[PDB]
């Protein structure tokens, strides 16, 4: 089967800038009958794969006329004239003249964009959880960047550990910020035993510290 | 009329 | 044009078969192809099927994992697999070969089918509320397996500040996730704010209505 090796296998360009990625092949993708079937795809989050061009540079109609693509033989290049923000995902090379059809591993395209400072939120768990075991309290971190950020849960003033989890999302393709939340799990007892839940947010975007806090039982 | 395709999606 | 089948959780061992509706195109004129996605960045082509006659052609790496079939009368393809293992967990596409000008390419895609193959038993999530210039208020999506969940707020209508985060793994082995929205504060009493929660898998559909406390 052909290998299909992509260049680089990430990137993060700033909306605007060009954008290349490189695609080699083990062997030639000139068929005998004259076309060269190099597909270049294009994944965005949650989303089914989407042809760009066909016959190494020929676009699918409704695709944007930045997108570009050259080469022969066993070399050929995606190139993005003007990077968008809606441009984010995963980029693969797909070689149609050898049985069976095989892709590269995909090309991570990210955008860099300036600081921006999350707004941050905490929410009490409900009772009707209550009602069961378990209490989960949330903090929120919505539309930031960059992607690291530092979440610090205190209970009565003591630091939590081992004991929260986080989930981030991806890149969102209209102001390429991200957004996380941090859930602080406890049984009932633990969570009856304190009364200030507070979440401390460290960013980037944050001249200091910001926290967010909630006394047990105060609507 | 009948489907054809690139070829690397038959043996032949 | 190319409707896939819900989320499936299977048995190792045991064997599935998926489905992707065609419409709105002769069916019988275009290559149905099979994709497979393991991970992130993984991309497999599993083989193609003639929907005319049912001639098939497979990646030999899948000659005896898949066969795929088709129905004239309802348009349908299918892909079965047989003996999973959990090296068969994955998302599973069904592409069309269309033509444009003399030139054949994927152009069109249906969803996607998760496939999970796993021992363990199906659970639907509980939902919670997450209670409220910008406000935020959300649902949180509690305990429940195989994914995948899907999150809507006020059916459809609600669609700008909401992020649905990607499911974490909880030590009990079940997934949860919580779905956020940032909403103006003076709206906050006077517009309703539901999350409709669908668990195909378990046949579960909830709408919660989350207001302030």
């Amino acid at each position: 089967d052909i290998v299909m090796t992509q260049t680089p296998l990430s990137l993060s360009v700033t909306i605007g800038q060009p954008a290349s990625i490189s695609c080699k092949s083990s062997q030639s993708l000139l068929h005998s009958n004259g076309k060269t079937y190099l597909n270049w795809l294009q994944q965005r989050p949650g989303q089914a794969p989407k042809i760009l061009m066909y016959l190494v540079s020929k676009l699918d109609p409704g695709i944007p006329d930045r997108f570009s693509g050259s080469g022969s033989e066993t070399d050929f290049t995606l190139k993005i004239s003007r990077v968008e923000a809606e441009d984010l995902g995963v980029y693969y090379c797909l070689q149609g003249t050898y049985y069976p059809f095989t892709f590269g591993s995909g090309t991570k395209l990210e955008i860099k964009r300036t600081v921006a400072a999350p707004s941050v939120f905490i929410f009490p768990p409900s009772d009707e959880q209550l009602k069961s075991g378990t209490a989960s309290v949330v903090c929120l971190l919505n539309n930031f960047y960059p992607r690291e950020a530092k979440v610090q849960w205190k209970v009565d003033n003591a630091l939590q550990s081992g004991n929260s989890q986080e989930s981030v999302t991806e890149q969102d393709s209209k102001d390429s910020t991200y957004s996380l939340s941090s859930t602080l799990t406890l049984s009932k007892a633990d969570y009856e035993k304190h009364k200030v839940y507070a979440c401390e947010v460290t960013h980037q975007g944050l001249s200091s510290p910001v926290t967010k806090s909630f006394n047990r039982g105060e609507c | 009329d009948r489907a054809d395709g690139q070829p690397a999606g038959d043996r032949a | 044009q190319l409707q896939q089948s819900g989320p499936e959780l299977v048995k190792p061992g045991a064997s599935v078969k998926i489905s992707c509706k065609a419409s709105g195109y002769s069916f019988t004129g275009y290559y149905m192809h099979w994709v497979k996605q393991s991970h992130v960045k993984s991309l497999e082509w599993i083989g193609r099927i003639d929907p005319y006659d049912g001639a098939t052609s497979y990646n030999q790496n899948f000659k005896d994992k898949a066969s795929l079939t088709v129905d004239k009368s309802s348009t349908t393809g299918f892909m079965e697999l047989h003996s999973l293992t959990s090296e068969d967990s994955a998302v599973y596409y069904c592409a069309r070969e269309g033509h444009w000008d003399g030139d054949w390419y994927f152009d069109v895609w249906g969803a996607g089918t998760t496939v999970t193959v796993s021992s363990a038993s199906t659970k639907g999530p509980s939902v919670f509320p997450l209670a409220p210039g910008t406000a935020a208020l959300g649902c949180l999506v509690k305990d429940y397996f195989p994914e995948p969940v899907t999150v809507s707020w006020n059916s459809g209508a609600l669609t700008s500040g909401v992020h649905t985060f990607p499911a974490v793994l909880q030590s009990s082995g079940l997934y949860s996730l919580s779905s956020v929205v940032t909403v103006p504060s003076s709206s906050l009493g006077t517009q309703t704010y539901i999350c409709n929660v669908n668990h195909k898998p378990s046949n579960t559909k909830v709408d919660k209505k989350v207001e302030p406390k």
